């Protein structure tokens, strides 16, 4: 009809309403997170916790950390049978 | 210097990709460069708003 502002119309609506949700979780996503790397708390020990952080850690993972305890039910299991055979 | 007053609006459709789709503003452009072309077409076209009387008499 005559003059007009279509750019100026960017008020009523911001562009990218998917875009903007999307933002929006970035935002929240990479605000609430770790400077690097941050909040590692590893290290643990009292009575079995010194063999918890110890040889449940995965910095092995390999297949003697299950074995100790077998080694130990054993230790155990042979008194069980010299005080019952 | 009318090219720099549709300079302006030349320069937004080169930008308008978040511009484009203006349903009621290329209308306007369309009225102002009408109003400029019938503006030249009466400048040219027309003679003198007047009278030879010096001699047509």
């Amino acid at each position: 009809v005559s003059t007009l502002i279509p750019p100026k119309v960017v008020s009523s609506k911001n562009i990218g309403s998917a875009p903007n949700a999307k933002r929006i979780a970035n935002v929240v996503h990479f605000y609430k997170s770790l400077p690097q790397g941050p909040a590692p708390a590893i290290k643990a020990n009292t009575r079995l916790a010194r063999y918890k952080a110890k040889y449940f850690d995965g910095d092995n993972a390999s297949g003697k950390p299950l074995w100790h305890f077998a080694l130990g039910i054993i230790a155990f299991g042979y008194s069980m049978e010299y005080y019952f055979h | 210097a009318k090219s720099a007053a549709n300079k302006l609006d030349w320069a937004k459709v080169i930008s308008s990709l978040r511009i484009t789709g203006s349903t009621a503003t290329q209308l306007s452009s369309f009225k102002k460069r009408n109003d400029e072309a019938r503006r030249q077409l009466l400048e040219l076209q027309s003679q003198p708003t007047e009278v030879d009387f010096s001699h047509y008499r």
